[PDB]
């Protein structure tokens, strides 16, 4: 309590002395000479000294007169049922200046590992209302499904549409949406806020906002916070949660930043090296547990470098995350909204989520025949790539009407259009 | 024992003092919680321990204690029909004890049930000189499998007292007079996970394994003790293939290892394996199966250790004289556990971020699988056959994992998604796949069958190769263009692919094909090809042959559905072929 | 006897002993564990009264307090005897085939002495393999570094055993022995080699060292140095014409990487260790001829083809330092000729000293070049078949292509276990070119023979 033995300040780090009972990854708060107060977290503890990182920074600290207090608990998020309708910062602190929230209980944000046998497989699909997602790589409750896109491809716009139109057919209780904004600009953040207010989803949603201005170490916590709140709603309160996290790329950038700040030797391709485990720890907090009502679904939005050479490796996560959804600007150029390249997108859990009793079962057969129509329809128009002098010009025009029609209509249904699955099926029938 | 004290905590690294009696690679319980950890360094009496679980909330001054052993497994009754993780934690018991769907942190549970009562049956008589590996008695663990208690290694001497009866694992069942004195023997022995079990001598695997699946047994067989690597592209039906191999192969026990999977991908395996049915007994496969399963976000060391734990158990049941088959899925995930674990240990990266000892590690694993003479007076033979699923991790063959695996294995079953799109199951590409056991298996096959099986297999493969080249020719020209000889070879190739190569795993009779039945089927196809080629040299035109043979060809297609009692109907096809074809030429 | 109980620290495979005296760089050690297990180790560095050592088998299970380190007082060495021939050893020279004990004449540093530049003599005299393509067209000479480049499965192992059983030297009053080093191969492969050797009586005239694929990497590195030390002994000290064959050298490169990363010195610059090039050069300067001595050392390092696109350092390295090379092709193995030796891509640089009148036949030299051009031209016919598809049949192509194909299945394809002698090869290839017209015959003299 209120130790006053700061012996070093280097960069954003500090060294404290004559402290005992200090655990690793333990939150501290610093009392400066000017009465300012800052939060930091223990990152290394020796026999008597300990070493911490300050979130806000070390500018303005006088070591002789500053003081440190060890809280005695790691990073926590207070959980309450009153979260809905609310906006929080990176560390789950109110950002809308609303009523004070009394936490039901304070939860460690790292979470726990579901026992493999305990986990329950996902068998029921979720109607996105997007023909280019529902029919084919369909999304099931509890699935880990990510959308890959480049900046300015409308990836954020698609994410908004999914949030607005997400629902399930049983609908005994309504859906719940947890949205995390990770290291994104104000303009980007504002887009989502405006959509939710306008559409009224704020009353039905909970969100955590972390902008680029905010410190990198708050980005790490931001995902953990959103998933911990999602788990609280999902399992303790039985809700059905859709978790949407926007640009885990910058979470990964922050991961590298923190690793360099902690003087950790880089891993593969200059990244920390525990990225595989860190991402998998995040992404695997999904699915349904047997014996519990609620469920957790994740649609992480990820900015994708055009090159495969560097950033948060698509296949580093892609095989972690049970399928993926691809957006491309080449697509986007010709009024194709939401630009979903359907060639390389898959939902790993599509087969089981698709059947009579959960879907109208034209759908599995019709999806497979339209999957053949994807391949053959591509053959018909997509594969030409300005070639096909003779190919598709020999009364394959059925083909050479199919796929261009499909690419325009089906992929660009309009960002504010909601297609009931049966309809999507029907427009597939029309295209048949 | 000695209780150490934590002097440093940095990430996953914990350093404890007063730990001189501990050794390198020993397992320790770290902190008040006692999370699992492993010693990697030692300077004077202080040790650098690597913690597998999360180290948050752990600090200095907390006690540390050492198990006095490296990573190890408990081997005895109660081990079958169990769901384990990489470090042999009982998942099933894990739930009931702690009443939680979560894998607790620093939660310690014994692997086996140390307080169930088994009827030990003493098969040995007192005063007998015993060595490491002799069988003193047995316990009927499940309805299928007989669990035999054998002398643990490092024990030599003379039996003093031994009596049958209802015992737990922990209470002693027999006393042995040794040079050091008397050693009591429990029913369970422990073994370090990464130290391979000893054998009298290793010897070649030359006896093929009946997997039932036609393409495997016929063209790319695997020897009892061989190593088969199979890639797992999405939707290729690999799951079905694994199940088929597991329940149909003539092995006594099956060990399935899930190194690090997607969770939902894991739960499918968990639900579908108990529902598999052992054919010869009608019971669940779990009565003779051991399943180890780790999802992706689990402690990394459990994922790396998964393979070694599985093969250690397979080596346990191997020393009993049993034939064991161990399935690993996915080995690619395991290598990922290695790359991350190597990074955590500040190692020097090699190929594409993988450590430099990747090929060495994989070689160590695959060389333990094989056919051996187990220790003991009896000189019994046991074997381990390894099926490893390498996730492509991006469609390529140049992956360090796949190349290094293929450097020490002889069987390759290349699953192709293209064939799955064409409803060709099992979707094994016959051209890309290979087996280096084909020669030895052909010799063994020719002898026991007393036929020229090798000639038949080589002829079928030759026809398939020619089929590839012919239909590539066809794309450029047209199907009419080639000769009746070449076009006939095309249709015989179609016959091989459809009747003999394709197999429906769910059909009652199509799923399993007796070895004699495999022979009769292939002979039917090949006698057809010969008689029609002959009739072409006899001047009959292709189309006339086609009509008279349409009638009998339908019999060939439905012949792959014929029961194993009624094999006389298959040989009869030969007769019908000869009289029909010779009749068509008038 | 000197052994110290003072182990300051252990880190991975590294270990630190203190309060020691008289230790020297690269001494071997043995670690007496508390349970009596023994592990051979080596001294990486020594300073003051402290010594730091690496263990070959690793430090798992070591208890520092209750285990002691015994310093042997000698570097890694090979016990040599005349009676080594006909025996099977592992990578560290220990006997692997039970059998009698061995009282060595002496012990030798396996790294070996450096030849005086003037003393070493040119490679000169001919070695018969029994394989047509090697002997006739791409001759090997005593004291020549000629490697075999092959893909994973195209009977490289069979070709190595091939050469081992058939290789001998003609018209000499001096014995000829073969040293076979297997570097990081699987047990099944190793057993194949040993069984073949025992069956064909080849073992009687050869010494072999066995390093399994799961064996420790430092043993893996040591095997070629050990093999060549025995080779030099028989060749020069006991006056034999040793032939050294090392199976799958590429494995050896891997082992260097593993070790180099463990030591942490020379961190990789191109993915594999810093000085793999110099290391291979060190191994390969051992084959040669000392002027003034009967014996000779030849080596045929075999290693795996790079596969062309997972391109790696090994293809350039040995080739950079080797005196020509020999290539195998998968298509040829699949086609069925055996050994599958594709001649146009491969060659031996030092043909002439070995092939010659008296040593071999006079015809052989001239005949070899003519036959080469005659196949080069079966290539011309194949190239006029490459774009041909089924283009119009001319005269050049029709007869020349047939000659090529016949060569392939009659001279390249000799059969693995068929031992064509040099005279046979020459008469067969002569006959095998004579079907061809006399218009294009480089030697006008002796039209038939």
């Amino acid at each position: 309590k209120e130790y006053r033995t700061i012996k070093e300040v280097v960069g954003p780090l500090m060294a404290v002395e004559k402290v005992s009972g200090v655990k690793y990854e333990e939150l501290i708060e610093v009392r400066m000479q000017n009465g300012e107060i800052r939060r930091g977290q223990v990152l290394e503890v020796q026999e008597d000294k300990a070493m911490v990182q300050i979130f806000e920074g070390t500018s303005g600290i006088n070591l002789k007169n500053s003081s440190v207090r060890f809280l005695g608990h790691p990073l926590q998020l207070g959980v309450s049922e009153d979260m809905i309708g609310r906006v929080f910062d990176g560390l789950g602190r109110p950002k809308d200046n609303g009523p004070e929230i009394l936490p039901e209980k304070y939860l460690d944000i790292n979470g726990e590992v579901i026992n493999p046998i305990a986990r329950d497989y996902p068998d029921e699909f979720i109607q996105t209302g997007i023909s280019a997602i529902d029919h084919l790589n369909t999304l099931v409750r509890g699935q880990k499904l990510p959308v890959f896109g480049p900046p300015g491809a409308g990836k954020s716009a698609l994410a908004a549409q999914i949030a607005r139109q997400a629902t399930v057919l049983d609908s005994s209780d309504d859906f719940a949406v947890v949205f995390a904004a990770i290291g994104i600009t104000f303009e980007e953040a504002e887009f989502f806020m405006e959509d939710f207010r306008q559409t009224g989803a704020i009353d039905r949603s909970v969100m955590f906002m972390n902008l680029a201005n905010d410190p990198a170490i708050e980005r790490i916590a931001t995902p953990r916070m959103a998933l911990t709140a999602a788990e609280y709603l999902a399992y303790e309160k039985g809700m059905h949660v859709l978790v949407i996290m926007e640009d885990m790329t910058n979470y990964a950038e922050a991961l590298r930043e923190i690793s360099a700040a902690r003087r950790e030797v880089p891993g593969r391709r200059g990244y920390p090296g525990y990225l595989y485990t860190n991402l998998a720890t995040l992404f695997e907090r999904a699915g349904r547990i047997r014996g519990l009502k609620g469920s957790v679904t994740q649609i992480p939005i990820l900015t994708m470098p055009e090159d495969d050479k560097t950033h948060p490796i698509p296949d580093l996560t892609g095989y972690i995350t049970e399928g993926q959804i691809i957006l491309t600007r080449e697509l986007y150029k010709s009024g194709i909204s939401p630009p979903i390249d359907v060639l390389p997108s898959l939902s790993r859990l599509k087969d089981k989520g698709t059947g009579a009793g959960k879907t109208r079962e034209d759908h599995a057969a019709t999806m497979n025949q339209l999957f053949a129509a994807y391949a053959q329809g591509k053959q018909a128009k997509e594969l030409a790539v300005v070639l096909g002098e003779s190919a598709l010009s020999d009364i394959d025009k059925i083909y050479a009407k199919f796929a261009e029609r499909f690419e325009n209509e089906y992929v660009n249904q309009g960002f504010y259009t909601n297609r009931t699955i049966t309809e999507t099926l029907d427009l597939g029938w029309e295209l048949l | 024992m000695q209780i150490g004290k934590i002097i440093k905590v940095s990430g996953p690294l914990v350093m404890a003092e007063n730990m001189s009696e501990a050794s390198i690679q020993d397992m320790c319980l770290v902190g008040d919680l006692g999370v699992i950890g492993e010693i990697i360094e030692m300077r004077q009496d202080v040790a650098s321990i690597q913690v597998y679980e999360e180290t948050s909330g752990i600090g200095p001054g907390e006690p540390v204690r050492s198990t006095g052993e490296a990573l190890s497994v408990e081997l005895g009754p109660g081990i079958i029909s169990q769901m384990f993780d990489g470090i042999q934690r009982p998942l099933d018991t894990f739930m009931e004890v702690t009443q939680s769907n979560f894998l607790g942190r620093g939660v310690q549970l014994p692997a086996l049930d140390h307080e169930k009562q088994w009827w030990f049956e003493a098969t040995i008589e007192e005063g007998t000189e015993v060595s490491a590996g002799d069988i003193i008695g047995y316990v009927d663990e499940t309805k299928i499998i007989q669990h035999k208690i054998m002398v643990p290694n490092g024990i030599k001497g003379t039996v003093q007292k031994i009596e049958s009866g209802s015992f737990t694992i922990d209470d002693p069942i027999c006393v042995i007079e040794t040079e050091q004195g008397l050693k009591e023997l429990t029913m369970m022995q422990k073994w370090p996970v990464r130290r391979g079990r000893p054998i009298k001598q290793k010897l070649n695997p030359d006896v093929p394994m009946i997997t039932g699946q036609r393409v495997i047994d016929t063209f790319f067989p695997v020897t009892k003790g061989g190593a088969a690597a199979v890639p797992g592209p999405f939707g290729a039906g690999k799951t079905v293939v694994q199940h088929q191999i597991a329940k149909w192969s003539d092995v006594d026990l099956v060990v399935y290892v899930g190194c690090g999977e997607r969770g939902n991908e894991m739960t499918d395996v968990v639900n579908e394996f108990p529902e598999l049915i052992d054919p010869n007994t009608g019971e669940s496969l779990m009565e003779r199966t051991v399943l180890i399963a780790n999802t992706s976000n689990m402690p990394v060391a459990a994922r790396e250790a998964s393979i070694y734990t599985g093969i250690t158990i397979a080596e346990y049941f191997r020393d009993m004289g049993y034939d064991v088959a161990i399935m690993a899925d996915s080995t690619s995930r395991w290598a990922e556990a290695l790359r991350e674990m190597s990074g955590r240990l500040e190692e020097m990266p090699g190929d594409e971020g993988y450590p430099a000892y990747l090929g060495s590690r994989l070689a160590e694993y695959y060389e333990r699988s094989g056919r051996v003479i187990a220790l003991g007076s009896d000189q019994r033979e046991g074997s381990i056959t390894a099926i490893s699923a390498v996730s492509p991790s991006g469609g390529d063959i140049s992956e360090p994992v796949t190349q290094n695996t293929l450097r020490v294995v002889k069987v390759f079953w290349g699953l192709d998604s293209s064939l799955a799109q064409k409803r060709h199951f099992p979707s094994i590409n016959w051209i890309q796949s290979y087996s280096l056991y084909s020669t030895e298996v052909g010799r063994y096959m020719d002898q026991i069958l007393q036929q020229d099986w090798s000639d038949m297999v080589t002829e079928g493969m030759r026809i398939l190769q020619e089929e590839e080249q012919l239909n590539e020719i066809v794309r450029l020209v047209g199907i009419d263009s080639l000769s009746d000889n070449d076009r006939l070879t095309l249709e015989v190739a179609k016959s091989i692919r459809e009747d003999y190569l394709q197999q429906n795993a769910f059909d009652d009779v199509d799923t399993f094909t007796s070895r004699e039945k495999q022979f009769n089927m292939l002979k039917v196809i090949l006698t057809f090809g010969k008689e029609a080629r002959k009739a072409l040299s006899l001047g009959a035109y292709f189309n006339e042959i086609m009509e008279g043979t349409v009638a009998v060809r339908e019999r060939i297609s439905r012949s792959k559905y014929i029961p194993e009692e009624e094999l006389a109907k298959i040989s009869s096809i030969n007769e019908e072929i000869k009289e029909t074809i010779q009749l068509i030429v008038s």
